[PDB]
């Protein structure tokens, strides 16, 4: 068949988020919150193209919205959310209920400071809808013409000519 | 062919709704009946053959088999009522369903427009004649008689049913009035030749053919006197007719591959012929003859010109008459000696003058006296057999020295001399009995008069 077309080295550098993943997991909610837009084209593009050499440049976007995002922390709120992903990152399961009075410091200090609300119970579990200019691609699986079908039967269903035609047998 | 099948079928009501004394007469005059019905079948034309249906037609092959068939089957239970008179009621009605039955499936043999319903028809004659053979047979070899006459008969015939099929398959119909039309010439091929076995050796099982004829004085001598009766006289001919059927589709193949069977039938009717010189047993005679006589049958289908058909139809319809006569007259002994030796019973004419006179003319037409139709169908396939090839009248002139060689031989045996001293059980010819020689051996007669009917469809 044919040669594969991957994207060169180049294409794919880009400044990575060099956080480990309580640093995530602690800014998680206000991540999914404040970065929602380039996150969900992302996610949009990906199941939609199915191939994720069509879908690099929105997941720059991705990060570059994710940067922007701590920094707006680092700037504000470093060393409460600090305190906060310092105990999510104690535990072994990295437990929520755990850590309750540093993700409420964390979250009055963001809330004055900067204006995030903190999502609720059941809101980025949602299926939100994605404005995009990207065009919807027309055949995602790469796929060919179908095989035309066999004729149907059409007409009305006449008596059989002679009977059965077994031999002798007249009816 | 319908107004034929259902009154045959009616028989079975008329044999089991009758009363326990009367299903002999009933049978006898409603068969009578219907044999004196089976004369509208010769509406036969010079030129058509009398097409009834898509399934049944009677050219003037099949009739005069037809005519013989329905008449035969009044004289078998003339000819059966005597020794199954202390049978029990139920199986005397199941004796008289099987002679029924093989009537019903023998008239709609002959008159089958397709070959496959042919085929049926057949091979369904095997079942209701097993039965009778191997029921109401007289001693222990019945069953042995059984077993050859019916695993001859198969193995003879399940290549002739794929053959058929072949056919089906290749030309669309089995229609013999199609297959007159659509014929094509088979030629020389190892796949053709093997399609002419196929298509033959069933009937050489059922004529017989010398060498395949071994089920046949197993089968004759076993049997009771209406299954004696219905094997010589119409149950050979099934071999007769469908080979005069199938021998259309199997030209010019024949032309040489008929040797082989027409060499084992000039010789082989030398040859069982010589085995009536030498039969302690009368009927085995009788059966060896029947093979004597249909080796002509089987040579004049083989070299298939004209007159060897029309002597071939005319020798099938006097041998089944003759033959039948002359199992009836062994009956006729064997009902008062007990025994089936032609040695035991001797000088009959001081004793049954008249029965002697039956003897005597049924002899004379197995020696075939001419003008009868014994000599008719004898003469013209020695006629045809010297235009096939001219050596052949040595092989037909010394066939015609020991055929004669052995018909007085058994008037001698049987019939003359000095009668034997301790057999005095000898009791007078019953009116059955005459009755029975007289049907067999009148039309016989009468048919000198008139063969032009028993001349088949080329006449
Ligand atoms: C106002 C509104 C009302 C008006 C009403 C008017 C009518 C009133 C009456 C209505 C009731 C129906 C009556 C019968 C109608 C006609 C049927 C007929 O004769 O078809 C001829 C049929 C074909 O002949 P045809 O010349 O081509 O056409 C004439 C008709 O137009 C044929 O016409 P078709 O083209 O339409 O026929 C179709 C087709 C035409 O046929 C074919 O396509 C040929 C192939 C048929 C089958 C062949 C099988 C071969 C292998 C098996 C053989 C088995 C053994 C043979 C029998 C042994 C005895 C049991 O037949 C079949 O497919 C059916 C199979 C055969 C059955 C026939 C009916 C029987 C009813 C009574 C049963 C009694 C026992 C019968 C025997 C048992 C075996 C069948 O003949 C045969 O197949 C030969 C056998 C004879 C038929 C049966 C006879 C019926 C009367 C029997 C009375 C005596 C009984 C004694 C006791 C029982 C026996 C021990
Ligand atoms: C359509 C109308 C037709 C009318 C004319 C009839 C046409 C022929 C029909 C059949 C004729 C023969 C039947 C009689 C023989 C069987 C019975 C018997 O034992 O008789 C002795 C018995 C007299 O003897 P008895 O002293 O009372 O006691 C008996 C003895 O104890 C013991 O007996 P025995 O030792 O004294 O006698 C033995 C002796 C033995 O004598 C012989 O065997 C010598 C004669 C045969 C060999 C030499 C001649 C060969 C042929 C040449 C002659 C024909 C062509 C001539 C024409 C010119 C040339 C071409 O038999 C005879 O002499 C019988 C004479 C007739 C023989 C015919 C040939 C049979 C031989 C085998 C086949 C030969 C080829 C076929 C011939 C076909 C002819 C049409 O006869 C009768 O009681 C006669 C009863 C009534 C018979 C009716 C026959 C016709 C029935 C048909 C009914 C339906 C149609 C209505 C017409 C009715 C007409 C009245
Ligand atoms: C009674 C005792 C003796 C019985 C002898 C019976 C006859 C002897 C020959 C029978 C052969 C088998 C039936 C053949 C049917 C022919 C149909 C036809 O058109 O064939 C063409 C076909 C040819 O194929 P085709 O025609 O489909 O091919 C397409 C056409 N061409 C050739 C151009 C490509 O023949 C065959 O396929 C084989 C024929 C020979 C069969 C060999 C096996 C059987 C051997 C003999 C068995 C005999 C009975 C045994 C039992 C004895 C007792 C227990
Ligand atoms: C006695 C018991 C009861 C009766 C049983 C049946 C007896 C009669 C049937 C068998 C008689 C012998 C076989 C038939 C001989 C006549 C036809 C024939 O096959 O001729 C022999 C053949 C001659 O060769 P050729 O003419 O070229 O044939 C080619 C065909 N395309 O020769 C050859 O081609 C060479 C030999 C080939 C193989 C022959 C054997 C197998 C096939 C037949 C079975």
């Amino acid at each position: 068949p044919g040669i594969v077309e991957l994207p060169s080295l180049e294409d794919l550098k880009v400044q990575e988020v060099k956080v480990s993943s309580s640093v995530l997991k602690a800014a998680a909610h206000h991540y999914g919150a404040q970065c929602d837009k380039p996150n969900k084209e992302f996610m949009l593009c990906r199941w939609e193209e199915k191939d994720p050499r069509r879908c690099l440049e929105e997941g720059k976007l991705v990060n570059q919205c994710a940067l922007e995002f701590f920094r707006q922390i680092k700037r504000h709120c470093a060393e409460p959310f600090t305190e906060y992903w310092t105990c999510i990152d104690y535990s072994g399961l990295q437990l929520f209920r755990r850590c309750r009075k540093e993700q409420a410091q964390f979250d009055k200090c963001v809330l004055d400071k900067l204006g995030w609300v903190r999502p609720d119970l059941g809101e980025l579990s949602k299926v939100t809808k994605v404005k995009t200019d990207r065009p919807l691609p027309e055949n995602p699986y790469h796929s060919r013409a179908r095989p035309e079908p066999n004729p149907e039967v059409e007409g009305d269903l006449k008596p059989a000519r002679h009977g059965s035609r077994l031999f002798f047998w007249t009816m | 062919m319908l107004k034929y099948i259902i009154p045959t079928m009616m028989l079975m009501p008329l044999t089991w709704l009758s009363k326990n004394s009367m299903i002999w007469i009933n049978t006898t005059l409603h068969s009578l009946l219907i044999s004196l019905t089976s004369l509208l079948l010769l509406n036969q034309f010079g030129d058509n053959s009398l097409n009834f249906s898509l399934t049944f037609f009677s050219d003037s092959l099949s009739t005069p088999l037809l005519i013989l068939t329905m008449w035969l089957l009044p004289l078998m239970l003339m000819a059966s009522q005597h020794h199954l008179s202390k049978e029990n009621l139920a199986r005397k009605k199941l004796f008289i369903s099987m002679l029924i039955l093989l009537q019903l499936f023998l008239i709609m043999t002959f008159t089958a427009t397709e070959l496959i319903f042919f085929y049926i028809m057949f091979e369904a004659t095997l079942v209701p004649t097993l039965i009778i053979i191997t029921r109401w047979g007289n001693q222990t070899e019945r069953l042995n008689a059984g077993l050859y006459f019916l695993f001859y008969t198969l193995a003879g015939s399940l290549p002739l049913l794929v053959a058929l099929i072949y056919i089906q398959n290749t030309m669309g119909s089995l229609n013999f009035l199609i297959l007159q039309y659509w014929v094509q010439p088979m030629p020389n091929s190892w796949s053709n030749t093997f399609m002419w076995l196929a298509c033959m050796m069933a009937f050489m099982v059922k004529m017989p053919l010398y060498g395949l004829h071994l089920w046949l004085p197993k089968a004759h001598v076993e049997a009771p006197i209406a299954g004696s009766m219905v094997l010589a006289a119409i149950l050979l001919k099934l071999g007769g007719y469908g080979m005069m059927r199938i021998t259309l589709l199997l030209n010019p193949i024949t032309d040489f591959m008929a040797y082989p069977f027409i060499m084992l039938s000039l010789w082989g009717m030398i040859m069982t012929s010589s085995i009536c010189l030498r039969q302690t047993d009368l009927k085995s005679l009788i059966a060896y003859s029947s093979v004597s006589h249909m080796a002509l049958v089987i040579v004049a289908i083989l070299i298939q010109t004209p007159w060897s058909y029309m002597g071939a139809t005319a020798l099938m319809i006097a041998h089944g008459l003759t033959s039948s006569m002359l199992f009836c007259l062994a009956n006729s002994n064997y009902e008062r000696v007990h025994s089936r030796t032609m040695i035991l019973a001797r000088g009959l004419q001081t004793l049954l003058p008249l029965m002697a006179a039956w003897w005597l003319l049924a002899s004379l037409t197995n020696l075939a006296l001419p003008p009868s139709i014994n000599l008719i169908g004898e003469l013209f396939v020695v006629m045809s057999t010297f235009s096939w090839s001219n050596i052949t009248i040595i092989l037909m002139g010394l066939n015609m020295v020991i055929t004669a060689l052995y018909s007085l031989y058994m008037l001698i045996t049987t019939q003359r001399g000095k009668h034997t001293h301790h057999i005095n059980n000898i009791l007078p010819s019953f009116t059955r009995e005459n009755a029975l020689m007289s049907l067999h051996m009148l039309p016989l007669l009468l048919l000198s008069l008139n063969p032009k009917i028993i001349l088949g469809p080329l006449y």
